[PDB]
RNA sequence: AGCGGAGAGGUA
């Protein structure tokens, strides 16, 4: 058999991009679309948030002075917030920004492997000419779905749902290719949608790993 | 234990063999102290103990006087079950 | 006038987009509707009526199970269902319903230490709430006995 | 409430006669509906008549309700509960299949209550609130008639209770009709 | 306390236990049937769909109850008697109250029929399972008529 | 069946009914299906619908 | 496995004493300190006994062979 | 929002009070989370009686079926409000229209049994945006009562129980605003002379937010009233 | 077809075949998607004359 | 007297 | 954040040697789909293995025909060489023939033998003949290829059935380890055409989708 | 151990 190998990386924006492989045998085109996506959407390593400790906060149903939203649309703000990190497997960060204004993530002091990848996020509207919001972020790394609910203490840590996964959407559409002189090979075109923390090259073969491993279950390595 | 039901109309003799005692006071509750009455609706020496194996005055609050009725307020020292069906 | 506004976006006029199974990854055959359904959550939540009970607290009058769940108490094994195990040659899966596990006290302490123990049997003796009857009629100016 | 099938036979030969319904036009409940299941008063006397088609006590089943099916079985007189002669129950052979099970009635599943509870159930699904046209072609038979040709001559009936059926082809009833007093008969 | 042992234990005593469901307008005698558990992770019964006509027992919320035969007589009537492979006629009539209701005989309306003209029309296969082998393979149409071996 | 269990009585005959007495068929067949035992007549009963 | 009890109707026409050989059965083998007469699959006493009911070595009559016979085991051993 | 509404939506959501209309038009002088402050326009400015308009929201509090009765501001620092119109986003309000539920992509298909008579498959996509995820108050209560062998008691002097319900306390015997209790956790510990501490109902999780404690005039006040 | 089956073949084929029924039959009313909508119901040309 | 108990009935009938 | 809860078959139990069942727990939620699907479509469509492809009959030259002596029909006789289990030397394709008169079925016992073409039923009918005069000749090529083809996309033209299934069926289910959640429990199973074990037929299904990845290993 | 009656709304 003929073997498939990654031709191209087509960064189509920051966010999203398309990859491309070739050549593919027939009918191996909805056999590595269909495992490929549902692998893609299964298990790709995250770097969701955890835990979030705001200063003058008991619970997390209350208000807080100087600032027109709730402490719980700002769960909701920094649990749709995605940031990269490499070198460890979890991470606090910090913020502190004060003055009437919106909280982007800017105002949250970068390390040199944090990374936030969307700057541009709001989180929340100061309100008051002279008050601040400061609060620890907790983040870790991890997989899936996990709900705060289903985990494993002081009265000030809050928690929030966990949404490790930095896929968005995941399509293909197979099709023909320039093959040289021959018929019935096929180009496969993923188009995958990321938030911004995984590259697709590391994407797919994180995916391809898996799934080897999990052929690798009953055939031994070649 | 026991076959077919008869019933009939009720004899005062066999009346007065249910009974255990004329109720003759309206009032039931001190509800001062939470005891009922001498002989009222709610009467421990006619019907029995309130709490389990103790009299009303509280004498023989020890199981080791099962079956003697009292004499300060005569409460027939049983189970508190047998309030039920006298 | 809505075939116009969808003509106005980029989404067929029939309505109707093709879709593919995440299981076989292939298509369904004559396409299918999708859209936005406007929908709403209503408050007959399943933890406000999942309960249960193994055994828990006895009624006064009447030794048998509380009714409700906000008082620990169990269902209400109604007269239909009665007349539904007569239908039935259930006779001790009945003569358990309202004997052992619904009135006579000291059977349930007798089934108790038996499922405890290991051993499964019942001893009927009698209900209850049948004797309190006996002595509500009995509490009118009827005579009224069981025989030997 | 009370009624438990309790002994095997009563013995006897009482029943009812079941005839498949004719309201008065085609045939609404044929007969191997309403016999199906159920125990033979007498043998069947086949229509080549003296000839025994089953036995009088066999549960008929569906062979048996075929082969009353093909020799064109008229009337089935069949053991009933109603007519059943045992006392304070019901014998198991005047009651037939248990619908659930496809052989007899065991002795005891009251069949009081699964009767109760299977009449009164689909009540929840119920609702609240010139001359005579025959129609298919055959041999006519008069019930009870007291007669008189016309005139002309047609004839005319001078009793109330006379019924005018459509026998088929072949030997059975398949249409039902009332004649009035004095109604002018076509044939 | 909920430790991770009793979950086996539970899993040893409901190897074989039957249950006693009940629905409350328990009006013919199909009411309460008899049933095994299979654990779940959730909240709700889950129940056969087939059962649901005989329960009357649409899934808009009907909410159904849920008894234990304790004797061992009791599980012996529920097992011989109530279990639901014992009921599948009607004490009403002969008719089956394991009806297939209504998304499996679309199912199957869908499945068992023919138009003139699709994929692989008029040709011969030695048994069923080319013709499943077909269908998955996406080379032959589900409803286009087929002269096949069959015994 | 159930509703015609009930019936009444005719003629006694050697019976101990009064004959204007309802009483159920089953109780009266077998009080004159004993009466057939020994060589008297029992009742003639006459059955009712309730 | 249990799905039916079809054959053991077959071998007991009641389908009634068929609860109460069987309650009689796995009773003897609860209580009672007797073995399976059959291989189990870690199964219930109920499971058991009317598995045991499907080979026909139990019925009535064998019960009835079996408490005369320990019985009179009762008696050989009271001298 | 809803797409497909019906013109009603908004009329509704002005009618009832579940939202904070602004009874005079002006401008945005403050917005917070808790209040909003509107200098009021001056050709609707009464001569005298100087005034600004100032609203006080409602916060998370207890509705009468058990839900969250709550108020948010949907407008920014400085800006012009007109009279007759919406400030506070009550519950189930969506910039002053009326917004019951949410509305969601779904396809009409059977899909292998899973929405058989009536029932409904619903994607992990709805859970992991919490667009479902609701909120509910229970009001629990717990007595003093003044009975046989004098009252029952208040402190955190309790018999018999295990150090993890012993810190979950104050020291006064009444749980923290914040903790996060399970089922079975003491919420008051209350002691009958002779162990009656309310305790959280069966199963049931959440988040105390709030303690209220009334008290008879003549009785001592502890240290946390 | 049930009914069939159960007077034939007797209660463990007819149980375990109508599961089988059950279960292709939400395979393939999965597979075969059945949809509806408002282009499905066809109005008669023909009805506006009549009217 | 139904079922099971009808075989009960049967016992208790048949010793009295 | 990487370690996945790994399976292995739990048991190969099985019906007769064409025929299997093939168990495995405990796979990671989605993933029965995943492997259940994928190996489906290998095996049912691309499996290098060697059918009949094309016949040509002694005096019958068109497919409605008939030929005196045959109890069955031409179009009949097509479906009985599908039938057929071949195992073909590295050769891509080679003719084979079965002369012979007489009454009776004439079986794949009478397929001449042609050395490394071996059958694994000689037992297996290929036709009926009911007279001694009737005598049989033909002509039956076999074809190594890598998946069904029907005739229609393709003397007389078979359908080239050259994968060695025949039924595969993934039946998700759930399965517990001791806290976990919701698992797939998956079962598979398979007949085969006889001309392999229904073992390793999974094994080279297995061989090729891990073939299909090499660009993609990352080592591990 | 501490749970009876009204009245109101809803659930299938
Ligand atoms: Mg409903
Ligand atoms: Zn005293
Ligand atoms: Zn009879």
């Amino acid at each position: 058999f003929l073997k498939p190998r990654l031709v191209d990386i087509e960064q189509v924006s920051s966010t999203h991009a398309k990859v491309t492989l070739e050549p593919l045998e027939r009918g191996f085109g909805h056999t590595l679309g269909n495992a490929l996506r549902r692998i893609l959407l299964s298990s790709m390593p995250g770097c969701a948030v955890t835990e979030v400790e705001i200063d003058g906060v008991l619970h997390e149903y209350s208000t807080k002075e100087g600032v027109q939203e709730d402490i719980l649309e700002i769960l909701l703000n920094l649990k749709g917030l995605a940031v990269r990190v490499q070198g460890k497997d979890e991470v606090i960060l910090t913020l502190n920004k004060s003055g009437i204004g919106p909280v982007t993530a800017a105002d949250i002091t970068h390390d040199g492997d944090v990374e936030i990848v969307k700057p541009q996020h709001v989180i929340c509207h100061l309100t008051d000419e002279n008050a601040s919001i400061s609060m620890r972020i907790k983040v870790q790394r991890g997989r899936g779905y996990v709900p705060a609910s289903t985990r494993i203490r002081p009265i000030g840590r809050l928690l929030v749902d966990a949404c490790y996964s930095p896929v968005e959407r995941i399509a293909y559409n197979v099709e023909a290719a320039r093959v040289e002189q021959r018929t019935d090979l096929d180009k496969l075109v993923i188009e995958m949608e990321t938030n911004g923390t995984i590259d697709p090259e590391e994407a797919i073969r994180r995916a391809a790993t898996i799934l080897a491993e999990q052929l690798e279950a009953f055939v031994d390595l070649e | 234990e026991f076959d077919a039901i008869k019933i009939a109309l009720a004899s005062p003799d066999m009346i007065r063999s249910w009974s255990f005692g004329e109720v003759k006071k309206p009032e039931t509750i001190n509800y001062r102290t939470f005891k009922p009455e001498r002989d009222g609706l709610f009467c421990a020496r006619i019907f029995g103990p309130v709490k389990d194996y103790e009299c009303l005055c509280g004498k023989y609050k020890r199981l080791k006087h099962r079956g003697v009725i009292c004499e300060k307020c005569g409460v027939e020292v049983t189970q508190t079950k047998v309030r039920r069906e006298r | 006038e809505i075939k116009e506004l969808l003509k106005l976006g980029d989404l067929p006029t029939s309505g109707q987009i093709r879709l593919y199974d995440g299981r076989t990854g292939e298509q369904f055959e004559r396409p299918v509707t999708v859209g936005y359904m406007y929908m709403l959550k209503l408050n007959h939540l399943v933890d406000d009526k999942m309960h249960a009970r193994s055994t828990g607290s006895y009624s006064l009058v009447t030794q048998q199970p509380l009714g409700g769940k906000a008082q620990f108490g169990g269902q209400r094994f109604g007269e239909m269902e009665v007349w539904a195990l007569e239908a039935y040659g259930a006779a001790y899966t009945l003569q358990e319903m309202l004997t052992v596990k619904s009135d006579d006290v000291n059977g349930r302490t007798k089934m108790y230490k038996n499922i405890v123990d290991g051993n499964h049997q019942m001893e009927p003796g009698m209900p209850e709430s049948f004797n309190v009857l006996l002595k509500e009629i009995r509490s009118l100016g009827i005579n009224i006995e069981l025989e030997d | 409430q009370d009624l438990v099938v309790t002994e095997d036979d009563c013995g006897t030969h009482e029943g009812i006669m079941m005839t498949p319904v004719i309201e008065g036009g085609d045939v609404k409940e044929p007969l191997r509906d309403r016999v199906l299941g159920r125990v033979t008063a007498e043998d069947v006397l086949k229509p080549g008549t003296a000839d025994i088609l089953v036995p009088r006590n066999t549960l008929l089943h569906e062979q048996w309700c075929d082969l009353l099916e093909e020799n064109s079985v008229d009337a089935v007189k069949v053991r009933s509960v109603v007519s059943c002669d045992t006392d304070f129950g019901v014998c198991a052979h005047c009651y037939g299949r248990d619908l659930a099970r496809g052989h007899i009635i065991n002795k005891g599943e009251a069949i009081g209550v699964i009767a109760a509870q299977s009449i009164g159930e689909p009540g929840t699904q119920l609702t609240m609130r010139s001359s005579i046209q025959v129609k298919n072609k055959g041999s006519i038979k008069l019930s009870n008639v007291k007669s008189v040709v016309n005139s002309s001559g047609k004839l005319v009936i001078t009793s109330r209770n006379t019924e005018l059926k459509l026998i088929d082809e072949f030997g059975r009833t398949k249409e039902s009709y009332k004649v009035p007093y004095g109604a002018v008969l076509a044939k | 306390r909920e430790e991770a042992v009793v979950w086996d234990i539970l899993d040893e005593v409901i190897r074989e236990h039957p249950v006693l469901l009940n629905r409350a307008p328990t009006l013919h005698r199909l009411g309460i049937q008899a049933f095994e558990p299979v654990l779940i992770e959730g909240k709700a019964i889950q129940l056969h769909p087939l059962v649901c006509a005989a329960y009357n027992a649409d899934f808009d919320g009907d909410q159904m109850a849920v008894h234990v035969p304790l004797t061992l007589e009791a599980q012996l009537e529920a097992r011989a008697l109530m279990m639901s492979t014992n009921n599948i006629l009607s004490p009403a009539n002969g008719e089956p109250i394991i009806v297939p209701s209504q998304d499996v005989v679309l199912g199957l309306y869908y499945m068992t029929r023919d138009c003139v003209n699709a994929k692989g029309e008029g040709m011969v296969l030695t048994g069923p399972k080319e013709a499943e082998r077909l269908y998955r393979s996406g080379l032959a149409s589900l409803h286009a008529r087929v002269k096949v071996r069959i015994t | 069946r159930q509703m015609l269990r009930k019936a009444t009585i005719v003629n006694a005959g050697s019976s101990d009914f009064l004959e204007g007495e309802q009483v159920e068929y089953s109780r009266v067949k077998i009080a004159n299906r004993e009466l057939e035992a020994n060589g008297k007549v029992g009742a003639t009963y006459s059955r009712d619908l309730l | 496995a249990r799905v039916t009890v079809q054959d053991a109707v077959e071998k007991i026409g009641n389908r009634f004493d068929l609860v109460l050989v069987a309650a009689r059965r796995a009773r003897q083998m609860q209580v009672g300190g007797k073995d399976p007469l059959v291989p189990e699959e870690n199964d219930k006493t109920t499971v058991i006994a009317l598995r045991e009911i499907e080979e026909g070595l139990i019925n009535n009559q064998i019960l009835d062979v079996r408490e005369r016979q320990e019985q009179q085991e009762q008696e050989a051993a009271e001298l | 929002k809803p797409l497909v509404g019906t013109g009603m939506e908004r009329a509704v959501a002005v009618d009832s009070g579940v939202t904070a209309v602004a009874k005079r038009g002006g401008v945005v002088q403050y917005v917070d989370a808790s209040r909003i402050v509107i200098k009021v326009n001056e050709d609707e400015m009464y001569p005298g009686e100087a005034g600004i308009d100032i609203y006080n929201l409602t916060k998370y509090t207890r509705s009468n079926q058990n839900t969250c009765i709550n108020q948010m501001p949907c407008v920014s620092l400085g800006e012009p409000v007109e009279r007759g119109d919406v400030l506070a986003d009550g519950p189930s309000t969506d910039l002053g229209e009326l917004a019951l539920g949410q509305n969601m992509r779904v396809a009409f298909m059977p899909w292998n049994g899973y929405n058989f008579e009536d029932s409904i498959l619903v994607s992990e996509r709805v859970v992991q945006e919490d667009r479902f995820t609701t909120i509910h108050i229970q009001e629990l209560a717990c007595v003093s009562r003044d009975t046989k062998l004098g009252p029952e008691e208040i402190t955190a002097d309790i018999p018999n129980v295990g150090e993890a319900a012993l810190s979950k306390l104050d020291e006064s015997g009444i749980v923290y605003i914040g903790a996060e209790v399970t089922g079975g956790d003491i919420l008051v510990g209350k002691v009958t002379p002779k162990d009656s501490s309310l305790r959280v109902p069966n199963g049931v999780s959440g988040t105390v937010i709030d303690v209220q404690v009334f008290t008879r005039d003549g009785v001592e006040k502890d240290k946390r009233a | 077809m049930l009914n069939t089956c159960y007077r034939i073949l007797g209660l463990k084929p007819t149980v375990i075949f109508a599961d089988q029924i059950m279960y292709t039959g939400f395979a393939y009313a999965a597979r075969s998607g059945a949809s509806v909508g408002i282009d499905d119901m066809v109005i008669p040309e023909k009805k506006h004359e009549i009217i | 007297p139904a079922g099971t108990g009808y075989a009960y009935h049967q016992d208790r009938m048949r010793r009295r």
